[PDB]
């Protein structure tokens, strides 16, 4: 069933800089007009995070490592991304998890799969009509046993293969602590071509499914567009698209976390990127006046 | 301070004194609620003078 | 001066499910020591009375907990590990409590909160034959942690020698195999043991035991129970502007000013009834014994 | 002794021959004797013959 795809030319992935991105809702408390300090797992202020093309033949689908946790955003127009795959060994010998998002089924299956070589997902320009549907859809081989076979309602998403700039940016935080897959997501739509937008932007819980499973690595589904011009061949016989997609990674920091009246999180402070934001971590307050101040030993 | 310092526990299960007595029997609970007590007269006679 | 409660209101989730705790406790098969299964218990009303009067068991143990008060207490996700083990061995599966069992196998937590449950099962699990089908672990190089399995079978190495796995001079095998036979003393007869461990909760709490709801009443000083949270004051509509992944709220002194309706799913305000300071105004006894009475604020 | 021993059995019971070195005991009786190669079995904490 696995293909081995092939004319890829692998160059260097380049790398941006994210800067007061990835804060999310540390608990389900409402607060307003406070400023309140947490110690949990953050994105920090002004890193590195890669960067992905996925547009010669410039096509990028590794399996990266899942550190303690993973920030992604992914700026699009034509829905290439649809999910991804979890796991320790993907060899059919340990539980993964899987998140996909197609209107014919949204399998959030969590059970033992053969994952091929290159797992992908091909949407393929039919002949009869511009109807549009996985080619090979057996990313897997069988499921042993299904633990969490929790598939929700199949989301109704249109499937094209277009190119154009780029229009909305969806956001993601994925954490597994205590058997708990935690995800936290937004939307805010820009305009650009370049690289994160610098903006404020606060994550809100989405769902908190109890996989209890071990992951270590993590690859992106991508939708494969096999046109006409193409051979059809799983090994080259597919059109390009224009997506980009980032990955960053989650550490033990601590926050200070400004609350407005409506209780949304509109700003926040990373206490060790500078002394001045260990002062300002000191004194509880986001303004500092003239003086010295002791803050650490 | 003084009404900060009523959210520690003074090395009891909790800091809420609802919570210990309505998890615990008597004999029990009187030995985190003397931890509490003593915590909390502490912070008091450290206010007053 | 205080002003008095006038009644008492409770309020918990309409949850018509019954805990399977039934197929859990007396099943067909009970895994060994070493590894043990565990199995997650949600969403569902839970009567842990009839467990404490159900059978004559060896013994029930709860720590952080009370076993008369376990009925009217909301959990959240309650798991529960059974395993068969000697007679000896019980007093390790204790908190805190070093033995061999505990150190090379389950080991509970020192803040561990939950019920111990074991049963003698001679009568039946003791095969004149020997029962040589449960293992345990006997050599380990470290300690386990707590809450932690191992399936993993090597070859000790003890000494300089190393072992390359021909499991000759200093070289055992990890497992060693029990005598379970009812020629043996009490202390040696098997033991069944199903240990339940609770987490408080934060989110959402469905794992709840069967008390009845009354109705909700406003505006009067009054006792109340929502899902657990205990206390007295005053309940109010209010105007603040919940999140939906939001159940209560909190002030700068972090105390619960607000709560949201299990049932009717509606935001109350919490007000603590009115007190205050009262003075006596004397003229003198020598002149008098008329007083004047002053309320503080 | 327990290094490179090269003895037919080499068993203590109650304590580690990796961690005999750390604890300090006192008074340590040392009692030897010849017996037969079957008779080993019978030398052991809880047998008999
Ligand atoms: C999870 O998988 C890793 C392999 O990447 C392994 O080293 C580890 O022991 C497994 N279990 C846990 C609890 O991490
Ligand atoms: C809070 O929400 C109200 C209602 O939309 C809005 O008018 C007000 O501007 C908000 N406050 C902010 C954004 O600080
Ligand atoms: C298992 O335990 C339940 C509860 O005590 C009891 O009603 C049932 O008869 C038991 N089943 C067997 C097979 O012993
Ligand atoms: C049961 O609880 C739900 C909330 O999940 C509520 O909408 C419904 O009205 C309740 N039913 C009754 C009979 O109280």
């Amino acid at each position: 069933q696995c293909v081995n795809l092939t004319t890829r030319t692998q160059l260097p992935p380049a790398y941006t800089n994210s800067f007061t991105r990835g804060v999310y809702y540390p608990d389900k408390v409402f607060r307003s007009s406070v400023l309140h300090s947490t110690q949990d797992l953050f994105l920090p202020f002004f890193s590195n995070v890669t960067w992905f093309h996925a547009i010669t033949k410039r096509f990028d689908n590794p399996v990266l490592p899942f550190n303690d946790g993973v920030y992604f955003a992914s700026t699009e127009k034509s829905n290439i991304i649809r999910g991804w795959i979890f796991g320790t060994t993907l060899d059919s010998k340990t539980q993964s998890l899987l998140i996909v998002n197609n209107a014919t089924n949204v399998v959030i299956k969590v059970c033992e799969f053969q994952f091929c070589n290159d797992p992908f997902l091909g949407v393929y320009y039919h002949k009869n009509n511009k109807s549009w549907m996985e080619s090979e859809f057996r990313v897997y081989s069988s499921a042993n046993n299904c633990t969490f076979e929790y598939v929700s309602q199949p989301f109704l998403m249109d499937l094209e293969g277009k190119q154009g700039n780029f229009k909305n940016l969806r956001e993601f935080v994925f954490k597994n602590i205590d058997g708990y897959f935690k995800i936290y997501s937004k939307h805010t739509p820009i305009n650009l071509v370049r690289d994160l937008p610098q903006g404020f932007s606060a994550l809100e819980p989405l769902v908190d499914l109890p996989i209890g499973i071990n992951i270590t690595r993590f690859q992106t589904l991508l939708a494969l567009h096999r046109s006409y011009l193409t051979p059809g061949d799983s090994s080259s016989g597919w059109t390009a698209g224009a997506a980009a997609y980032y990955v960053g990674y989650l550490q033990p920091r601590t926050f200070l976390l400004k609350y407005n009246e409506n209780g949304t999180i509109t700003d926040a402070v990373d206490c060790a990127l500078d002394p001045l934001s260990e002062t300002k971590c000191t004194l509880k307050s986001f303004t500092v006046e003239k003086g010295i101040y002791q803050t650490s030993n | 301070t003084l009404v900060k310092q009523l959210s520690s526990n003074f090395g009891a299960i909790s800091s809420v004194l609802n919570d210990i007595l309505s998890r615990l029997d008597p004999p029990e609970a009187e030995v985190q609620i003397d931890r509490l007590i003593t915590g909390r007269l502490q912070s008091l006679q450290t206010y007053v003078t | 001066f205080r002003v008095q409660p006038t009644e008492s209101i409770v309020r918990f989730p309409n949850i018509t499910n019954l805990c399977p705790f039934g197929e859990v406790f007396n099943a067909t098969r009970f895994a060994s020591v070493y590894a043990w299964n565990r199995k997650r218990i949600s969403n569902c009303v839970a009567d842990y009375s009839v467990l404490y009067n159900s059978a004559s068991f060896s013994t029930f143990k709860c720590y952080g907990v009370s076993p008369t008060k376990l009925n009217d207490l909301c959990f959240t996700n309650v798991y529960a590990d059974s395993f068969v083990i000697r007679g000896d061995e019980v007093r390790q599966i204790a908190p805190g409590q070093t033995g061999k069992i505990a150190d090379y196998n389950y080991k509970l937590p020192d803040d561990f909160t939950g019920c111990v449950i074991a049963w003698n099962s001679n009568n039946l699990d003791s095969k004149v034959g020997g029962n040589y089908n449960y293992l345990f672990r006997l050599f380990r190089k470290s300690n386990l942690k707590p809450f932690e399995r191992d399936i993993s079978t090597e070859i000790y190495q003890a000494g300089s020698t190393p072992c390359n796995g021909v499991e000759g001079f200093n070289c055992y095998f990890p497992l060693q195999s029990y005598g379970f036979q009812p020629t043996n003393g009490v202390g040696y007869q098997p033991y069944r043991v199903v240990v339940l461990s609770f987490e408080l909760l934060h989110a959402p709490a469905t794992v709840c035991g069967p008390k009845k709801s009354t109705n909700l009443v406003k505006n009067k000083c009054v006792n109340f129970n929502f899902n657990g949270l205990t206390g007295t004051g005053v309940l109010t509509e209010s105007n603040k502007k919940f999140l939906p992944f939001q159940q209560f709220g909190r002030d700068i002194a972090d105390t619960t000013d607000a709560v949201r309706d299990p049932q009717t799913l509606e935001i109350l305000d919490i007000t603590p009834c009115s007190f205050g300071g009262v003075s006596v105004i004397t003229p003198g006894t020598n002149t008098s014994n008329q007083v004047a009475v002053l309320y503080q604020g």
